[PDB]
């Protein structure tokens, strides 16, 4: 028993408008540099589709994420150790830029220095971002598919189409998208730690980031195969990967990542979560591999049982981190209401961002149909979006905890309905689904309201902590080179000293 | 020529063996932002798979061979040793030699990936080729001397370059031209190492094959 | 050492976790200041957009290392109610993306020139030292003139000097208005509620030299006519806030997720308050995504589906179950208790115009307005005029309100609805039908041209001695709709299957949607809206309003909505959303805008009709008036070409006009004075003998076009601009892409009121100036660029229909390079124009038309029929059957000091709006002390107006939704038309004073008031036409009431008095060019649809990479997966559109979502970027413009009639195009035209 916490965030797709406002801002902050252009940290793909990079899904090709093996140990797709080593010189898995695509820019110049005289309208035409050269066409893009663009039967080449007799979906009136925003996990049982062979990967212990070191990266790209959601990204201009960030210079001081706040549709939930780092191996391998998802939540705490903040402090947790922990959403709608499901827990990483399943227009039916156990509004089952997609897309093709979800939003809707429109108290869905009339009420302030206060309740990962945050604030910022930052050693070979340390030893004691 | 003698085989090792050292000390103390494979194989597949392969093993091979060959009686009489070095070591050789050759023939000719190199990417790799080429070239001057003759002087000559043994240059007395070049570029590369991408060799990740899976930094 | 520190691999080892599968390290983690230090900043500025989106989101500038490096959504909005969501953090993907701008590679840093132009500027200026007649010597020379006029969009641009280009344009400006006039200067900017002084800057300038201000509302098409005609408002609706509050919503044609974003939150979480939400798009949406059900109708037959689901409603909630709150709802808010007068026609009734007090012998006790007051029958068979009908608002006063009462006797009556079981006698009444005419692409159910109706009736004793059959407007309607009411109709439905006058099972024949359903949700809307009184909404966008006959689909829903009586409450009514029309300090803006603090009135302009004729596009029109009349009507009363009803539009004072005569308006008054006549007098009586004519009549003789034109905060050549080719080959003389053939070519019939000419005149711009931070293809297509400054490099204003806070544009950094704001651009101009106009203009008479104003006691014009007076149908009265003439005195040497300084008509007249006026002497004072005054000069001690924002203090002080003082005084105004007190709206709020530095700080909430019918509440959210209804003040419409019936003599021969069918039209604009230059791949015809893109908004952010990249790389069109397999067309390939008006090029997006029929190529994706040659033209392939063209509609054209009466952006012909089809075919060559020798060739 080591309880850890961390900031875990959940989705709520049925409130994705598939904007790609969350994709733009963290594009802009963290990945505008050449070498990393075409890296998108945070992305947003329309499904049914193959998304970026194309087939990221399709673990047979990309090797990615953890196998439990007949022995019940657990061992990554890529191989063991050894078999890992033994692929380095040239990674037989890894993706190729045209598996992303080939980024881009345009001659605008030309519009404007176009010389007089000139036989048609000036253009300004693509030229690659990787070579310089003049682009005949462009042919492939991160957001390519967006919106059901491409024929179905390339679409629907979707791995969650798998088991699933998808003819029924190629016509018109059974026509059915939606939206998949995504980032990095930030897993509890990272892939892409254990696939890197020097080690520069790892999970911060104050608040559960996984971070590249680009000190210790030895561009071995290892990782990127490692990951089975393909978001590692390696930068091909320095020689060494990068991933998402969960905006940690935010996150240390209480703030939400940039695609928290910046999410237009108000679908991005961001509260601390403590885990038994103890059990994350025994939850990983279990069995069955539809068991991840229940296993994953019984490694989950609960923040208001004594045991477990008695546990928290003796472990090192600060007292700020629990007491968000109490009030943190994520915990609501992971372990409370059961509306939020991990992404993918077949892969065995524990994901740390989860989702609320979309609720969609009814199917098409032979007539204008009639009312349900919820009246006008629409029963689980009417539901066009085929539950069995969702299903293996977030439950490893378990349909039961999915329509639970769905249902339960359902629900809450029918009860507010009986509130807000007749003036009566209907309980009926909600006991259909084991929820209080409270539980309801609070799943809709959380929901429907959702106050900026609500959606992140982000502590302060407490820099001040085991560290000497007094000659920081001081000297943090002065970047004239003093060559002693990134080591414990005070000597240094150019003979300097720290601009942000104090060398002169208190001599009072 | 008794001047460029001694320069090359007694001056000359220890100016690019210290720079080597220090070279590499200095650029891992102060550039671990530039301490990386440089992969490039992202930016285009094609052939890296059989090429990187067929040069890193076989390079590999040869370095093995030349360790344990001039660093280090009954059961291993230098005679028996050049056998081995000939045949293992040209067979390593060539493997290495195709590999780097396609690498080269890539980094020249691919447009995403000469678009993208860097000066010394496409000297280093050059100067290896040629290593190895000149490498393969001496295997019929050694097999004028079966006994072991010629690599007994050149052994003679490294190790006594190790221990800081003046006149390690006399060790060569008469050995075949061929040897010298490749002796220079062979040193030359040694000065270059540091300013290279060859850098990552002092990262072959050894420990992984015994690391716990999971990593977690404390707070720092 | 980072080397040495290896060596404590052992000690740095701690506790491993999960049974050996971790372990825990303390290593050096001092590297993360590497990310750390990206996301640190210098500081973070306030602003927000200048486009025209609707947004109004305030954002987070982050100014880094000295330079503008990203944004994120500033979150502090004033928070709503606690039942309600808050808006943050709003915003979209296009504004996230802005940041690129300012340092990108299509950045415009300095003022540019056309090469042949500045070469001939340059030497004519060394032969002429005064720049006007350096202008002069060179466009008065064919050869010099057309050398840089086909120099436009071919290259050559080179870098020019401030000094420079602001000396010719003051030059060209000085004598164009001197030779021509100064309505021979235009200008052209959209939306001014997204950057307010933006807009004001250039308007300002062209206001104070008379040049012409072109509209945008309508030009645009985010005019709904329909409003205008049902409550006399050019567009009013709910906040977005105020969704919540409906508890059944309907988005009909309203893609809301890709629109409308920042709100679409609302919409999403409504749903979780037990709201049903109803998506009706022809294909799969993005909003079909949030919805509970999809309705897939074909595109364009929605109007079907509205009349058949409001037959429902009427039928179950109206007749056989009564609803009491429907019920008395239309009663006291709608004209149906008005009673319409009977035409005699053969063997049948047609509906005729609305009874008037006038009529009756009594006049019902009117003596003031009587033939302007609509009458009705109260609950006791008696007659009479009740309060609130257009008569009461003007010539006095206590009257004007929805009290229902008798404008007699000042007592409570109760209107009786229907005269069923009153009636004299059954007569029958026939009602245009036209469901059976239309193009094969879309279904058609025949019945007759005119079905015939049993319509209860009374006759009535005229005031005259002749006698007349009457009727409710609400008979009319129960009948037009098919509601059999025991009169055995043979027109009228037994059941809701029965195929007829409008039922759901005629409705699914026309639109493809199963009865069932339109029935279903028929009812649910009204039970709901019964249950809840009135709380279900439709939420409708371009999907409907693009139409031809848009104004068919809006009364649709308009109809449903009432019937509800959803229009006024909360949470319910018609929620239309299209561009960002609503900039809400309206009265404090507009004096400022268009100068008139200085003079009054300036030279408004409708852009539709403005291009229709100038750029030539009414020598190609296609669609006839007489094929568009009511089957009922005198054909032979309405002959003519489309552009020959503008015109007579135009001198009956109903349309404005530009140019407006055809001699120079400054010289008039000095040939009145050598006739002895004052200048308005003099100018009406050579309006009769014809000596002075109006300038549409001869637009190409030479005199009659505009010669300079100033674009800014628009893309008008490439995106906007419907009929590119047109704009390219008549306004700018340029190479042109045109395919069909002209009037004269096809010899077809020429105008009766305009001249011909069958080599039309070309090249009409002599100079196109345009403002723009970034080379569009408008720029491209100039004589001179103007390098402007950014959203975030200058202070402005901001506030949007979505939300009621206004919030600012702030200049995080000085504009770059040499960028200057539009304010400071315009100011200098006018500086420089001051200067160079010295010995050529002084202070001038300007002989001014301006045509009848809605809002205006004018608006009483023509009250029974229509009149004009070329036709000696009555006499030449300025303000009633033609325009006002005004005078107006201009100073020219004095431009930039009134430019720069809030003149006196503030103070000597007052402000005002909407009917409505006050004194605002107490703000001037104000003003002298924030801005402080004039020292010396023309203006002094008037405030000034030196800084943008020293204007938007301005315009906040003075307007009534910004400072409480103003706003009493204004409701104060109001109140004395009603009879009724509505200052107490404002008085818990007369303290209120809006600053534009505390905006700066917070976004702040706006103060209620008269110029809209929402209320800024802190309990109620704010709800378009809430005033009407709860407070009673009338909407501005004939009968004060919602207008169901247009009884306007063109409203009924173009057979729309009452809403009906109307199915798209024929723009003929295929069959002639189909297969004409074939390539070897088929060609098809398809519906071309122009929805508003996800990759930016309009064509700004189009050039921007991060939206190139995350869309397709450039200009794209969606087909159907059936139609591309059919073309040989694969996912990506390049295609061509084409048909009459032109050709366009891009990269095929090949979908299930997009139902056969139908191709989409989203709003604009200009022509710019990604654009390889045309195979049609053998020039750069063209915009999605390229293929539409300017059509009118009569029915647009209405003025001096009550709500129907002219207004800036209120009232005017619209550019509809959805009706458009194109021909669409796979390429062959793909040839770029740039001497790259990269050129591709696709097979099969
Ligand atoms: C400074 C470093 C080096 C030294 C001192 C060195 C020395 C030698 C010597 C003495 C021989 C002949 C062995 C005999 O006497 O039988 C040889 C052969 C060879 N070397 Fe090197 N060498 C060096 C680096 C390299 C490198 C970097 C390469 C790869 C490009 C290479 C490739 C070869 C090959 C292919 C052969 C011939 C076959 C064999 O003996 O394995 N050498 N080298
Ligand atoms: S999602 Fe993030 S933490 Fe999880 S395996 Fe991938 S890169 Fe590693
Ligand atoms: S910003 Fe929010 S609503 Fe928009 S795409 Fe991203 S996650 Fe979805
Ligand atoms: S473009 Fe419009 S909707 Fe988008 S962020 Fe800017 S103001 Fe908001
Ligand atoms: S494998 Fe490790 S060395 Fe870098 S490229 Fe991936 S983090
Ligand atoms: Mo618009």
């Amino acid at each position: 028993m080591k309880i850890r916490s961390q900031v875990g965030m959940v989705l709520n797709l049925d409130k994705c408008i598939g904007c790609h406002t969350c994709s733009v801002t963290c594009k802009n902050v963290w990945t505008s540099r050449e070498g990393v252009e075409y890296a998108w940290f945070n992305n947003v793909e329309t499904k049914p589709g193959q998304g970026f990079p194309t087939d990221w899904e399709n673990q047979e090709k990309y090797k990615g994420g953890w196998i439990r093996k007949i022995n019940g140990k657990l061992q990554p797709r890529m191989g063991n150790r050894a078999m890992l080593l033994g692929k380095i010189f040239a990674n037989p898995h890894l993706p190729g830029i045209d598996d992303y695509y080939e980024p881009f820019d345009f001659d605008y110049q030309n519009l404007h220095t176009a010389p007089e005289g000139s036989k048609s309208q000036p253009i300004a035409r693509p030229r690659s971002l990787i070579t310089g050269e003049r682009m005949a066409k462009i042919e492939k893009g991160p957001n390519w598919e967006d919106d059901l663009g491409g024929e179905f039967d390339k679409l629907a080449k979707d791995k969650n189409f798998d088991n699933i007799q998808k003819a029924m979906y190629s016509q018109f009136e059974n026509t059915f998208m939606m939206y998949l925003p995504r980032l990095c996990e930030h897993c509890l049982n990272p892939a892409c730690v254990a696939t890197c062979p020097s080690g520069a990967i790892y999970k911060r212990e104050e608040d559960g980031i996984v971070l590249i070191d680009q000190d210790k990266c030895r561009g071995w790209r290892m990782c990127i195969t490692g990951c089975p959601y393909k978001k590692i990204y390696f930068n091909w201009k320095s020689g060494k990967s990068e991933k998402c960030i969960f905006c940690y210079p935010r996150i240390e001081a209480g703030q939400p990542t940039v695609c928290s706040e910046t999410c237009v549709g108000r679908i991005r939930y961001l509260g601390v979560l403590l885990y038994d780092a103890d059990a994350i191996e025994r939850a990983a391998s279990t069995e069955n591999e539809k068991d991840l998802y229940q296993r994953q939540l019984d490694v989950f705490l609960d923040p208001n049982d004594p045991k477990v903040i008695e546990q928290a402090i003796k472990d090192g947790i600060p007292l700020s981190v629990i007491e968000a922990a109490q009030q943190s959403p994520v915990y609501k709608m992971a372990m409370e209401w059961k509306l939020a499901l991990p992404l993918h827990p077949e892969y065995r990483t524990l994901p740390m961002v989860w989702y609320v399943p979309p609720l969609s227009p009814i199917q098409s039916a032979a007539d204008a149909g009639e009312l349900g156990s919820n009246g006008i509004l629409p029963d689980v089952e009417s539901l066009r979006i085929p539950v069995q997609y969702l299903a293996n897309l977030l439950t490893a093709g378990d349909t039961k905890p999915v329509l639970r979800a769905l249902k339960r939003m359902l629900a809450m809707r029918h009860y507010k309905r009986a509130e807000t429109v007749d003036g009566k108290v209907d309980t009926r869905a909600l006991e259909e689904v084991g929820l209080t009339e409270a539980q309801a009420q609070e799943m809709y302030r959380y929901l429907a309201i959702a106050n900026y206060e609500d959606r992140f309740v982000v502590p302060s990962s407490h820099r001040e902590l085991a560290r000497e945050a007094f000659p920081e604030k001081n000297g943090c910022g002065f970047t004239f080179g003093d060559g002693c930052h990134g080591s414990d050693t005070k000597f240094n070979l150019f003979n300097s000293r720290r601009i942000d340390a104090i060398d002169v030893t208190s001599k009072t004691e | 020529m008794q001047f460029l003698n001694m320069f090359f085989f007694d001056i000359y090792p220890y100016i690019a063996g210290a720079v080597f050292l220090i070279g590499s000390w200095l650029r891992y103390d102060y550039g671990q932002y530039t301490w990386r494979a440089a992969s490039s194989q992202m930016l285009d597949r094609k052939g890296m798979n059989l090429a990187s392969n067929l040069f890193h093993i076989g390079i590999l091979g040869i370095f093995v061979g030349h360790f344990f060959g001039m660093l280090t009686e009954a059961w291993l009489p230098i005679e028996v040793k050049q056998k081995m070095a000939m045949f293992a070591g040209g067979a390593s050789g060539v493997l290495c030699l195709i590999g780097g050759v396609l690498l080269l023939k890539r980094r020249l000719f691919s447009p995403r990936v000469r678009a993208t190199t860097t000066g010394a990417d496409i000297l280093i790799l050059s100067l290896l080729v040629i290593q190895c080429a000149l490498g393969l070239l001496t295997i019929p001057f050694s097999a004028q001397h079966m006994d072991g003759s010629e690599m007994m002087k050149l052994v003679g000559w490294a190790q006594s370059v190790v221990t800081f043994h003046g006149g390690a240059s006399q060790h060569l007395d008469g050995v075949a031209f061929i040897f010298r070049l490749h002796l220079v570029l062979g040193m030359t590369l040694f000065l270059l190492f540091p300013f290279s991408r060859l850098i990552h060799i002092w990262s072959v990740p050894v420990e992984y094959l015994t690391r716990k899976y999971q990593l977690v930094r404390a707070r720092h | 050492s980072k080397f040495l520190d290896r060596f404590r691999y052992f000690k740095q080892k701690g506790e491993t976790f999960a049974d050996g599968h971790g372990q825990l390290l303390n290593t050096n983690r001092d590297w993360e200041d590497g990310y750390r230090q990206r996301w640190q900043h210098d500081k973070i500025v306030r602003s927000t957009c200048g486009v025209n989106c609707t947004g109004s989101c305030s954002w987070k500038i982050y100014v880094k290392n000295g330079l503008v490096t990203w944004e994120t959504q500033q979150t502090d909005y004033p928070r709503t109610r606690p039942d309600l969501p808050n808006h943050e953090p709003r915003g979209c993907p296009r504004g996230a993306s802005y940041s690129w701008y300012l340092y990108s590679a299509n950045r415009l840093k300095y003022p540019m020139m056309r090469k042949r132009l500045m070469k001939m500027w340059r030497e004519a200026k060394a032969l002429h030292s005064d720049p006007v007649e350096a202008w002069a010597s060179i466009i008065e020379d064919a050869d010099k003139a057309k050398s840089f006029k086909q120099a436009r969009g071919r290259g050559g641009f080179v870098r020019s000097s401030w000094q420079e280009v602001n000396e010719l344009i003051a030059a060209s400006n000085v004598y164009t208005i001197k030779n021509y006039g100064p309505d021979r200067v235009a200008g052209f900017s959209p939306i001014p509620a997204m950057s307010m002084v933006s807009y004001a800057s250039g308007a300002r300038y062209l206001s104070l030299i008379g040049g012409t201000c072109l509209s945008f509302y309508d030009w645009y098409c985010d005019l709904p006519p329909a409003s205008p005609q049902t409550w006399g408002e050019q567009t009013d609706v709910p906040e977005s806030a105020d969704w919540y509050n409906s508890s059944y919503i309907i988005a009909w044609g309203s893609n809301v997720p890709q629109t409308r974003t920042p709100d679409a939150h609302f919409f999403t979480e409504v749903r979780y308050k037990g709201t049903k939400t109803v998506a009706v798009t022809p294909d799969y949406a993005e909003i079909a995504k949030l919805c509970d059900l999809w309705l897939a109708p074909k595109q364009g037959t929605d109007a079907a589906m509205a009349l058949a689901m409001g037959h429902v409603m009427l039928r179950e909630f109206h007749l056989d179950n009564p609803s009491q709150y429907f019920t008395d709802y239309v009663r006291r808010y709608t004209d149906m208790p008005m009673l319409v007068m009977l035409e005699e026609r053969d063997g049948y009734y047609a509906a005729g115009r609305m009874l008037r007090a006038a009529d009756l012998v009594d006049a019902l006790g009117q003596e003031n307005n009587p033939e302007w007051k609509t009458v009705a029958f109260n609950t006791n068979g008696e007659m009479v005029a009740p309060n609130g009908s257009i008569g009461f608002r003007w010539g006095e006063k206590g009257k004007w309100n929805l009290e229902q009462r008798d404008g007699k006797t000042g007592e409570e009556t109760e209107l009786q609805l229907s005269l069923l079981g009153s009636q004299d006698e059954i007569a029958e009444v026939g009602f245009p039908y036209f469901g059976g005419d239309g193009t094969e692409h879309f279904n058609k159910v025949e019945l007759e041209n005119v079905l015939l109706h049993k319509l209860p009736v009374k006759r009535l004793q005229l005031a005259d001695g002749s006698t007349a059959l009457v009727t409710t407007v609400y008979d009319l309607t129960l009948a037009n709709y098919g509601l059999e009411r025991g009169l055995n109709d043979v027109n009228c439905a037994t059941s809701y299957d029965d195929v007829k006058a409008y039922t759901p099972a005629w409705a699914e024949q026309i639109t493809g949607v199963s009865r069932s359903q339109i029935i279903r949700i028929a009812r649910e809307f009204a039970d709901n809206a019964d249950k809840t009184h009135g709380r279900s909404m439709i939420i409708v966008g371009a999907g409907l309003n693009h139409w031809y006959h848009l104004d068919m689909n809006y009364r649709g829903l308009i109809n449903m909505l009432i019937f509800c009586g959803c229009v006024g409450q909360s949470g319910g009514g018609w929620a239309h959303y299209v561009g960002q029309e609503k900039l809400r300090p309206q009265t404090g803006w507009q004096p400022l805008a268009f100068a008139l603090d200085w003079q009054r009135p300036a030279r408004h302009m409708n852009s539709t009709s403005y291009f229709y004729n100038h750029s030539s596009q009414w020598r190609y029109e296609t669609v006839t008036a007489e094929e568009l009349l009511s089957p009922m009507a005198d054909k032979s009363r309405y002959t003519g070409h489309l552009i020959d009803f503008n015109v007579r539009a135009e001198r009956m004072g109903w349309l404005p006009s530009a140019p407006q005569l055809g001699t120079n308006p400054l010289t008039i008054a000095g040939e009145a004075e050598k006739a002895g006549m004052n200048p308005v007098d003099y100018t009406v009586k050579s309006l009769k003998e014809g000596s002075i004519r109006f300038a549409a009549e001869q637009p190409e003789n030479g005199k009659n076009h505009p010669r300079n034109l100033f674009i800014w905060r628009s893309n008008l050549l490439g995106s906007s601009g419907k009929g590119h080719e047109f704009m390219l080959k008549y306004l700018l003389g340029t190479e042109h892409g045109i395919q069909g053939k002209d009037l004269g070519q096809q010899g077809g019939v020429k105008p009766e009121e305009v001249d011909w000419q069958d080599n039309g005149l070309e090249g009409k711009l002599d100079l196109v100036v345009t403002l723009d931070f970034r080379l569009s293809s408008t720029c491209l297509y100039s004589d001179i660029i103007l390098p402007t400054a950014t959203w975030y490099e200058k202070d402005d204003m901001n506030t949007s229909d979505m939300h009621p806070f206004i919030h600012p544009l702030s200049a995080a950094v000085d504009p770059a390079w040499e960028a200057k704001s539009d304010w400071e651009i315009y100011k200098a101009i006018a500086k420089k124009f001051s200067e160079v106009c010295v010995g050529h203009l002084g202070k001038e008479t300007d002989i001014v038309t301006l045509p009848i104003q809605h809002d205006s006691a004018a608006e009483l014009a023509q009250p029974l029929d229509v009149k004009d007076w070329k036709k000696g149908e009555c006499d030449l009265i300025p303000g009633k059957t033609a325009p006002h003439i005004m005078v107006v005195e201009r100073d020219y040497p004095a431009t930039y000091e009134r430019f720069t300084s809030i003149g006196p008509l503030m103070e000597k007249i007052g402000n005002g709006g909407k009917g409505i006026a006050w004194n605002t002497q107490s703000e001037m004072d104000l003003l002298r002390k924030l801005n402080y005054t004039k020292a010396e000069g023309p203006a002094k001690g008037q405030p000034m107006l030196n800084t943008a924002i020293d204007a938007a203090e301005m315009i906040l002080t003075l307007a009534p939704e910004t400072n409480g003082q103003v706003a009493v005084k204004a409701w104060a105004a109001l109140s004395e038309f009603t009879g009724r007190d509505h200052t107490h709206l404002a008085l818990n709020k007369e303290d209120e004073k809006i600053r534009f530095r505390d905006i700066q700080a917070q976004p702040r909430k706006i103060i209620s008031s008269p110029t809209w019918s929402g209320l800024e509440d802190e309990h109620v959210s704010y709800n378009a036409g809430y005033t009407n209804v709860h407070e009673l003040i009338p909407w501005r419409t004939l009968s004060g009431r919602q207008q169901l019936y247009q009884d306007h003599q063109w409203m009924r021969d173009f057979g729309e008095s009452l809403l009906v069918y109307r199915p798209p039209i024929d723009t003929r604009s295929v069959k002639e060019v189909i297969g004409q230059k074939s390539n070897g791949n088929q060609e098809k015809a398809l519906n071309f649809l122009t929805p508003h893109q996800k990759w930016g908004i309009h064509s700004t952010y189009s050039d921007n990479l991060l939206m190139l990249t995350l869309g397709r790389g450039g200009p794209v069109v969606w087909l159907s997966e059936a139609d591309a397999k059919d073309l040989g067309i694969a996912d990506n390939d390049w295609i061509e559109v084409f048909n009459s008006n032109g050709a366009l090029t891009a990269r095929a997006v090949v979908s299930q979502r997009v139902p056969a029929g139908m191709t989409m190529m989203y709003h604009a994706q200009e022509r710019i970027v990604n654009l390889p040659g045309s195979e049609i033209t053998q020039q750069r392939g063209g915009i999605h413009n390229s293929v539409t063209r300017i059509t009118p509609k009569p029915t647009h054209m209405i003025g001096g009639y009550a709500h129907l009466a002219y207004g800036f952006n209120y009232y005017g012909t619209v550019g509809s195009n959805r009706d458009e089809f194109v021909v669409v075919r796979k390429m062959k060559n793909i040839d770029w035209l740039d001497g790259e020798g990269n050129d591709q060739v696709q097979e099969s």
